[PDB]
């Protein structure tokens, strides 16, 4: 009964793992082999989407999600983000399939086997949940470890190979970046920016210099954090302020990730930069302009005039002005003049869209992918017929980005419910009221009576 | 074709059914 | 308390139990299976088979239109079908 | 060698498969700790090794 | 002690007849504002061009409405997601017209409200209590986030938030089914099997509580009389609830503990509430609900209707005449 | 009366219905409602 | 495609994602097996 | 002891299932809406009576089946199978849509014998029959929207059919024609189903949040013994939190679990009169009063005339193929569309 | 010393294997083709 049942440890099977609390190598266990499920999925998914894969099809037509992620760090892809080598995709899958094996064997020794506690086999993995200085120890290790990866990623930008570059001449294609912003006037700029319309924080982030920049302040800010935790304690001011219990951290953690999920909910629903439309879709923005640009096109071939189109509301029905008076697409999309993309910027002038190039200057390269992102628009319905809520089937799709940000807004949310459950049962079970109200000394029933 | 992937995951998927009889059998640990 | 009956937990454990339904269980499953294989539900509750829904050239629907003429309209309409 | 890449790669399955069932069985029966310390220590090396030869035959094949 | 001593032990006194509390400083002036915003505009705000097409709509009582049909229209599809706060207007004659109350109502009541769930957390804690009350709140809470916030940044703009008005929600519930079958989507049905299933299990409750009163009173007096403030003791036969709810279905479809079944009463509604504001929440990203029309066909390839094409006959005129000076290319895209 | 462990009965029956929903499931592809 | 090496092994790629949900059942026949103790 | 009373005695045995008296009327009806309401789904169309599929047999899923309406020419038949319009004919009864009559009121007779159940567990276990009562608000729903509303209509076809979909299908039928979202007795009925979903939560939480220690477990469920004299939770506490934190808050502990039985079985009475009303086609769908303004003023709009123009939308849209029966031919140019779509 | 025939007994009986027939009946109905 080492632990292991309602009895000894006090919690029932249905709340089991808060048994390992104070465990720490089987605790260790745990982590280990959940991080095994993690990088199993990463292999074996990416595998089933090598074997679903049809290159001759968008990638956003196939239902992929890990290959795009393989894609934008420039593997396997060419001009205009065509699959020219599938092999390193291959390479991915198996890697991380292989490893999570190692991550498995070490997770479910450590769980079975190993000692069930670490700290009277070694001084330095076993650790107190009160130890102030040895969990800022830790999280100054898992700091620099991060701070390691951030700057893999520039290494893969500037010395192996280069990035998808979207923005890049050509329809985009691979590419090398030599000249990383570190102004920190640029690079902190983006955490100053409203989150709100046409200005969007750090979700605006629209060219690769800027995200290898700041993957060089982040990576160089972990590994300073790193060392400094390593190597000091908290201070008073904090000491007070939180608390310092194993389940709190857990509560800190969760209110950390939902944060960042919801923020990667709104980064693959707006950015086309980091998540090139070539391999996830249109953003929904994305589709709705070009559907504004279908239309001014087929109709200015018919001899339209589409700038003094007046529409049937009195503004205009091709182009009209923002409200800050931008030549902008007209019609409902009037709501979306903040997109921005590599096929709609060249018709782009000073004051907005500029009639002369629209009259003169579209290519045939421009109508394609216009026509293409209006009609894989980022809708469908939960079996996968694309389109309207009232379209036929026919069209077996759902977006890429539909499929991301659901998904992430449900585990954000559900992840800071877990926040307010663990840091309020965390507070409660730190003052000691945790299971309840002592009938002995009611608290309410020593205070005055609010009338 | 269908039943080569019926196949492995009546395989996979009674694994773990298993590795709990096993132990039960050997008075294991469970 | 009881209120006397043989508790479950006991009976679904019990190898009896288990004779017994190794064969009541697929057998009835089987029985379905063939009231529709053997095409006989379509029969006993009118339902039309994929290829009874129209007459080859039409595309309007056999609606019933008279309260006591109904069960001549139905069947005058599955004549049209052949 | 397009049938000797397939015997090491079914020899990792068959081996994986093994090892899957056999290593929490190990770990969690009390009786043979050292009955099954050098199986489980055996399997080990047999699959790394078995995923490095059908790593290396790979590129002969692929 | 000193100044701010005596301030911290105001804002967080548990004598106060009203907890303030660190979150009350933040609920108090946002709730403030936006409830008088709210009032102002409701009574007297002048028409508001919802849709970007100078077409304004007439929210206010003095302009036309009753209590029914008023509201406080969404800001301007021309803005987008753009913030509009007074100080971004020309003139409150351009900030009315484009809809920016609104901005001010829902942002000031968002906050609000967040800190009024933290509020909860923290009396909870100043009392000794357990704390998570506060994340039954949740439910509520995520619902409005979702129509007031999330479905608007799906959709990329405030334009297609919902009213504030009670006709306006009912506006904002037949152009969502038309564009996202949420009738359709198993999020929504089991929001509905939430509340559903909460008025059920709150007339349960009472009913089966009411039941089994102890006799403590006269049949000329209330019987809620037999219960006294703080009595020790229990008024109700929970025993006898459980004899008589056990026979109403079989022994064990009925709670004796008295914990295991409050606990049932506060997940289920939470829960499915979850679930539908969620459901408002990843429609906003236009994953819909069940696409199942013409997905019968017959030998020769003729549709047969089901009742999910009759649904999508009404989406259809839902999809066709709302905002009807507002679309110029044949799709409806967000 | 209790020869065979609950557990057992329990998995056994549990993938009994997972192998119907699964079937239910693989005809709303197939066939007579897949819209093919 | 996987590489033509592999296709034998398709039908097992094809159903590898599914294993990590596994994971979870197999917890509750464990706790089953121990009566939730 | 006379033949009754031994049968009295073997009817209220004390067994795991208890039948009773109202058991003769509650198994059987019971089982036979259940029984026809899966045959239904599983095997027998709607193709004669509305021109739809509504089986597994045909395709449809769990979404989709339904137990559909019988045609509108057979008016408020009884469709009884030995009846003049199926001549028991079994087949025929199905293809009518005998099955909804049948479902429809076997199960308003077994709605009966639960209620009398509720009412003959509770006289002989000696509780007050509080329960049985709030069962009246659920028996007021369903004569009222499945037996009431189609007799006030031409027929049974416009009853709800008895499926997922289907019922969906009705909700928004009652937007489009009757404006059901405009009217008070509706609004009523959703203040009660969400304000009893709303107290069944906060009640569940405040007390599982104002727990007494018990036990010194983690788990709190086992601190608690249905025989124990004492309150499981806090009263005083529980009220002080929402006395600080809401304004109000509880006192009498009868009061508040009368008040959870009155708030939803209020409500869904008052919905049922309205429906009642509609069953007339008794309608709130206008504002008189904006209606003249509107028709004088073409700049005056609120969200009262968009909803309309929405109603106005579905009932083009939607009658055709909803009533077919009607044989409405509606030509492309008279459908109403806004631009574009 | 339980009786095995009994009022519940049959409670179970009358759902249970309907059921089971039922969903046979549904089970061959995946493989219909139109
Ligand atoms: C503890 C912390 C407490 C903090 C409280 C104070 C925070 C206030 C912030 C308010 C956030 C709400 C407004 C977000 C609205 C919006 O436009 O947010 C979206 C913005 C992205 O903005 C968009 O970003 C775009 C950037 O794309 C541009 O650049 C791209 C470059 O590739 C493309 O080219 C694209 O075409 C081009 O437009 C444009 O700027 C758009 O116009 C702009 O709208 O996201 C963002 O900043 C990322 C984060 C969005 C907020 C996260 C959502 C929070 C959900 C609440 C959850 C409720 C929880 C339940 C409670 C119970
Ligand atoms: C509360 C808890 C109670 C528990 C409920 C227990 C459930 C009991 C089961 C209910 C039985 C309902 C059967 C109702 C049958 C019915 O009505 O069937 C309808 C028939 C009338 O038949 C209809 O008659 C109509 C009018 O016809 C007349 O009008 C025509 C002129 O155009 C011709 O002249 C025609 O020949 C002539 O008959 C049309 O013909 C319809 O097609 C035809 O169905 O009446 C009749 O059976 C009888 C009518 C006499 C009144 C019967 C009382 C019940 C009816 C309640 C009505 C109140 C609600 C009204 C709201 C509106
Ligand atoms: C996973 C990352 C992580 C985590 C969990 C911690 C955790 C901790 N840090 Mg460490 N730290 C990190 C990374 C991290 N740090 C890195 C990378 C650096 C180098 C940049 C530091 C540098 C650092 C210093 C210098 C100090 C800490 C301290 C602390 C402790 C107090 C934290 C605190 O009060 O939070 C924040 C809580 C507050 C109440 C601060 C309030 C200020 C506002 C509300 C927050 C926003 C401020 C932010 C800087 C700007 C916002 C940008 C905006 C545009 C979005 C705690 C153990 C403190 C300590 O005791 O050190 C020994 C301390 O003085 N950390
Ligand atoms: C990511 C999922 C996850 C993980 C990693 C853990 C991990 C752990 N749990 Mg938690 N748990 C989970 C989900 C999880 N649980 C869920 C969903 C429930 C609810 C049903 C519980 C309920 C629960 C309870 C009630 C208890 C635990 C306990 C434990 C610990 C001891 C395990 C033990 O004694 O098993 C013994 C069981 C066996 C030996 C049976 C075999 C198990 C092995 C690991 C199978 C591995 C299969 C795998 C395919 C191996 C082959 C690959 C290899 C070649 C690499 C362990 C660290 C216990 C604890 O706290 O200890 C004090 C405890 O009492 N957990
Ligand atoms: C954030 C995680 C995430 C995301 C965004 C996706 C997204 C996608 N997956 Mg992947 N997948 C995931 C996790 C994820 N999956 C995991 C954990 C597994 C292992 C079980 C898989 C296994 C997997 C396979 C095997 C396949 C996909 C496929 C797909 C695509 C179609 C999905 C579909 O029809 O849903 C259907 C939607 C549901 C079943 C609803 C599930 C939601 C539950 C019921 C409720 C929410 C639960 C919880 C509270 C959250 C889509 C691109 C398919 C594809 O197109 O391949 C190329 C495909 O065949 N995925
Ligand atoms: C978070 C990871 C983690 C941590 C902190 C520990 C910690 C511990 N383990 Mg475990 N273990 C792990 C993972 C982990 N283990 C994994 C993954 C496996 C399977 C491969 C094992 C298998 C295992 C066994 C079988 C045993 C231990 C034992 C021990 C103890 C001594 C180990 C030691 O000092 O090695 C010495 C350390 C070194 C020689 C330094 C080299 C370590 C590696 C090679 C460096 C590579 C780091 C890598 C770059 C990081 C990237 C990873 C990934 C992102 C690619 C200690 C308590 C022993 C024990 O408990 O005693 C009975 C024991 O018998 N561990
Ligand atoms: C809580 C949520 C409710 C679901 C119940 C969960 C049961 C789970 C429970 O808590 O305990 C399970 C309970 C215990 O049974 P035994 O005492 O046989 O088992 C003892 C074992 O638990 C020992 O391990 O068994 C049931 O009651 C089986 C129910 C089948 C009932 C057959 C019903 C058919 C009759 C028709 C329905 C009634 C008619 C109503 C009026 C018309
Ligand atoms: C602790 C515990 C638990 C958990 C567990 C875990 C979580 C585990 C993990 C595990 C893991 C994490 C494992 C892993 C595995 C792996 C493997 C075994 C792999 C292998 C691989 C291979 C063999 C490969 C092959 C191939 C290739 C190479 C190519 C292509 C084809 C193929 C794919 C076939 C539970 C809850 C139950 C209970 C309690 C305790
Ligand atoms: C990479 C990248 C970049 C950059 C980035 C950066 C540079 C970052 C930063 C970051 C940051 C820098 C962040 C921050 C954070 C913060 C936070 C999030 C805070 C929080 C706080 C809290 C949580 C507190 C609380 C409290 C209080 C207030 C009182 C007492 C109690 C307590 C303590 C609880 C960019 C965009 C350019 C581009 C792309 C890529
Ligand atoms: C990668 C790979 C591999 C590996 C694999 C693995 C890693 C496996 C695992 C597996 C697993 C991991 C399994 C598991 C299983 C599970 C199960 C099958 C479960 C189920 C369950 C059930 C059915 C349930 C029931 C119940 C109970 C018991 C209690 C309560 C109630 C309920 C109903 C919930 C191999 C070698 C093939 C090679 C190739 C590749
Ligand atoms: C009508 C009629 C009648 C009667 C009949 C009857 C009595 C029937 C029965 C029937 C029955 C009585 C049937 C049943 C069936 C059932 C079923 C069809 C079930 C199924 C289910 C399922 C499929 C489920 C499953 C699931 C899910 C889905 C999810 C969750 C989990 C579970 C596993 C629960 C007579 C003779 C008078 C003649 C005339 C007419
Ligand atoms: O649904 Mn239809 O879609 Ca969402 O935008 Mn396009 O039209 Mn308009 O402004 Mn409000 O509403
Ligand atoms: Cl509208
Ligand atoms: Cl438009
Ligand atoms: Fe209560």
């Amino acid at each position: 009964a080492t632990n292991r049942d309602q009895e000894s440890s006090g919690f029932a099977w249905w709340a089991g793992n808060a048994r390992l609390i104070n465990l720490s190598g089987k605790l260790l266990g745990a982590h280990v082999a959940h991080a095994g499920l993690i990088v199993f999925w990463a292999g074996a998914m990416t595998l089933f989407e090598l074997a679903h894969f049809i290159p001759e099809k968008p990638m956003y037509e196939q239902g992929l999600i890990l290959i795009p992620h393989i894609a934008t760090l420039g593997w396997g892809v060419g001009p205009g983000g065509e699959v020219v080598d599938t092999f390193p995709f291959f390479v991915v899958g198996v890697v991380h399939l292989i490893s999570s094996a190692v991550l498995g064997f070490g997770g479910v020794y450590h769980a079975i086997r190993g000692p069930e506690t670490l700290e009277e086999y070694s001084s330095f993995f076993g650790y107190d949940w009160k130890d102030k200085n040895k969990m800022t120890t830790i999280l100054g290790f898992h700091l620099i470890v991060l701070g390691i990866g951030a700057l893999l990623l520039v290494a893969k930008a500037m010395f192996f190979g280069g990035l998808y570059d979207t923005w890049a001449p050509g329809g985009g294609d691979v590419r090398v970046i030599t000249n990383p912003t570190l102004d920190p006037r640029v690079i902190f700029g983006y955490l100053l920016k409203s989150p709100f319309g046409g200005e969007g924080w750090i979700v605006s982030v629209n060219n690769l210099e800027d995200v290898v920049g700041g993957h060089i302040w982040i990576g160089l800010i972990c590994i300073a954090g790193g060392i400094w935790h390593i190597l000091t304690t908290p201070f008073g001011w904090a000491r007070r302020a939180f608390i310092w219990s194993g389940e709190a951290y857990l509560s800190y953690s969760l209110g950390a990730l939902s944060m960042m999920g919801f923020i990667a909910t709104c980064f693959v629903w707006f950015n086309n930069t980091v998540y090139p439309s070539e391999f996830y879709g249109p953003t929904g923005p994305e589709a709705s302009q070009a559907q504004a640009m279908t239309f001014l096109i087929r109709d200015q071939k018919l001899g339209a005039n589409v700038g003094s189109a007046q529409g049937p509301t009195g503004l205009g029905k091709y182009l009209m002005r923002s409200p800050t008076g931008e030549i902008i697409f007209g019609g409902e999309t009037m709501r979306f003049w903040d997109f921005r993309g590599p096929w709609l910027e060249p018709l782009r002038g000073p004051n907005g869209l500029d009639l002369n190039k629209i009259k003169n200057d579209i290519q045939p390269w421009q109508e394609r992918r216009a026509a293409e992102y209006m009609t894989h628009a980022p809708l469908g319905s939960l079996n996968s017929v694309g389109g309207v809520a009232t379209e036929i089937n026919s069209v077996n799709f759902v977006s890429p980005r539909s499929w991301l940000a659901t998904s992430h807004f449900v585990l954000a949310f559900f992840f800071l419910v877990g926040h307010l459950w663990h840091a309020g049962r965390a507070r409660a079970a730190a003052a000691g009221f945790e299971k309840g109200i002592d009938r002995e000394s009611e608290p309410v029933l020593s205070m005055p009576s609010l009338d | 074709e269908v039943i080569a992937q019926l196949t492995m995951i009546a395989m996979i998927g009674i694994a773990g059914p298993m590795i709990i009889f096993l132990l039960a059998v050997r008075r294991g640990n469970l | 308390g009881t209120t006397g009956e043989r508790p479950f937990s006991d009976i679904i454990t019990s190898v009896r139990y288990w004779v017994i339904h190794s064969i009541t269980i697929p057998a009835l499953f089987i029985a379905g299976w063939l009231f529709v294989s053997t095409g006989l539900a379509y029969d006993v509750f009118g339902t039309p088979r994929p290829d009874s829904y129209y007459a080859q050239e039409q595309r309007s629907i056999p609606l019933v239109t008279d309260r006591f003429e109904a069960k001549q309209q139905v069947e005058t309409f599955l004549e049209q079908l052949k | 060698m397009t049938i000797l890449f397939q015997l090491a790669l079914a020899a990792l399955v068959i081996l994986s498969f093994v090892m899957v069932i056999g290593v929490p069985v190990a770990y969690a029966s009390p009786q043979d700790w050292d009955r099954s310390k050098q199986l489980i220590f055996l399997g080990s090396g047999l699959w790394i090794a078995l995923v490095l030869v059908v790593g290396v035959l790979n590129f002969f094949v692929v | 002690a000193n100044l701010w001593e005596r301030f911290c032990n105001w804002v967080t006194s548990t004598d106060n007849r009203l907890y303030v509390g660190w979150f009350g400083v933040i609920m108090i002036p946002t709730l403030l504002a936006a409830t008088i915003c709210f009032v102002i505009a409701f009574i007297a705000a002048p028409p508001v061009d919802i849709d970007g097409i100078r077409e304004p709509v007439s929210g206010s009582l003095l302009y036309g409405n009753n209590i029914i049909t008023g509201a406080v229209v969404p800001s301007s599809n021309a803005i987008g997601l753009h913030f509009y706060p007074i100080w971004e207007a020309a003139s409150l004659d351009e900030w009315l017209y484009n809809g920016g109350p609104y901005q001010l109502i829902i942002f000031h009541f968002l906050l609000g409200a967040s800190c009024y769930m933290g509020r909860q957390w923290e009396l909870s804690y100043r009392l000794g209590m357990r704390p998570w009350i506060c994340v039954a709140y949740s439910a509520p809470l995520a619902s409005a986030f979702a129509v007031f916030l999330i479905y608007p940044i799906g959709q990329g703009s405030f334009s297609d938030g919902m009213p504030l008005g009670i006709s306006g929600t009912f506006n904002f519930m037949i152009v969502f089914q038309a564009e996202h079958n949420i009738l359709m989507h198993p999020f929504h049905q089991l929001g509905v099997a939430g509340v559903f299933g909460g008025a059920l299990f709150c007339a349960m409750h009472g009913s089966l509580v009411t039941s089994s009163l102890i006799r403590e009173t006269t049949e000329t007096e209330s019987a809620n009389y037999g219960y006294k403030f703080g009595q020790e003791e229990e008024t109700y036969n929970i025993v006898a609830a459980h004899g008589y709810f056990g026979r109403l279905i079989f022994q064990y479809a009925s709670f004796n503990n008295s914990r295991s079944l409050h606990f049932f009463l506060a997940a289920w509604p939470v829960v499915g509430v979850w679930f539908t504001a969620l459901g408002i929440s990843t429609m906003a990203f236009n994953l819909n609900g069940f696409n199942f029309n013409h997905s019968v066909i017959d030998a020769k390839g003729n549709v047969i209707n089901t009742w999910a094409d009759i649904i999508n006959r009404a989406n259809l005129g839902m999809e066709v005449m709302h905002e009807r000076n507002a679309h110029n290319f044949p799709l409806d895209l967000a | 009366g209790g020869r065979i462990p609950l557990w057992i009965v329990a998995t056994v029956a549990g993938m009994g219905v997972i192998v119907i929903v699964g079937l239910f499931f693989y005809g709303a592809y197939a066939g007579l409602g897949s819209s093919l | 495609k996987l590489p033509e090496a592999y296709a034998i092994f398709d039908p097992l790629v094809d159903v590898l994602p599914v294993i990590p949900v596994l994971f979870l059942a197999l917890a509750f026949v464990w706790q089953a097996a121990v009566g939730f103790r | 002891r006379g033949w009754f009373d031994i049968l009295d005695d073997w009817l209220k045995r004390d067994r795991f299932v208890f039948v009773g008296w109202s058991g003769i009327l509650l198994f059987p009806c019971a089982y036979l809406a259940l029984g026809g309401w899966l045959t239904g789904t599983t095997f027998v169309t709607s193709w004669y009576t509305h021109g739809l599929a509504s089986s597994y047999l045909e395709g449809c899923n769990f979404l989709t089946v339904a137990v559909s309406t019988p045609a509108n020419s057979m008016g408020h038949s009884l469709l009884l199978l030995w009846g003049p319009e199926a001549q028991g004919d079994f087949t025929r009864w199905c293809q009518l849509g005998g099955l909804w009559t049948f479902i429809a009121l076997h199960g308003a007779f077994g709605l009966i014998g639960f209620m009398l159940r509720q009412f003959e567990i509770a006289r002989l276990v000696g509780v007050r029959p509080y329960n049985a009562i709030a069962f009246s608000a659920p028996i007021a729903v369903f004569v009222s929207v499945f037996l009431i509303y189609p007799l006030g209509q031409s027929s049974w076809f416009f009853a709800p059919s008895f499926g997922v979909a289907a019922i969906f299908r009705f909700l928004l039928f009652f937007q489009g024609f009757h404006n059901w979202t405009l009217n008070p007795f509706h609004m009523m009925g959703v203040a009660g189903v969400l304000g009893g979903a709303l107290l069944c939560a906060i009640h569940g939480a405040t007390v599982e949040n104002t727990l007494f220690q018990d036990g010194e477990g983690a788990s709190t469920f086992r601190a608690f013994n249905p025989t124990q004299a004492e309150e499981t939770y806090s009263m005083v506490t529980a009220n002080r939190f929402w006395s600080q934190i809401f304004g109000i808050a509880f006192s009498n502990k009868r009061w508040l679990h009368f008040f959870m039985l009155f708030v939803p079985v209020t409500g869904l009475w008052m919905s049922a009169i309205g429906v009642v009303g509609l069953a007339l086609n008794l309608r709130s769908y206008d504002f008189i009063s904006q209606e003249i303004r509107a028709a004088e003023d073409p700049e005056f709009e609120t969200f009262y005339t968009k909803n309309l123009l929405l109603n106005e939308g579905i009932r083009a849209w939607m009658a055709p193929q909803d009533q077919p029966h009607e044989n409405f031919v509606f030509p492309e140019e008279v459908l109403p569309r806004g631009n574009a779509l | 010393s339980y009786p095995i025939f009994t009022v519940r007994w049959v409670a179970v009986h009358t759902l249970a294997v309907p059921t089971i027939f039922f969903l046979g009946a549904i089970a061959a109905m995946q493989f219909i083709q139109r």
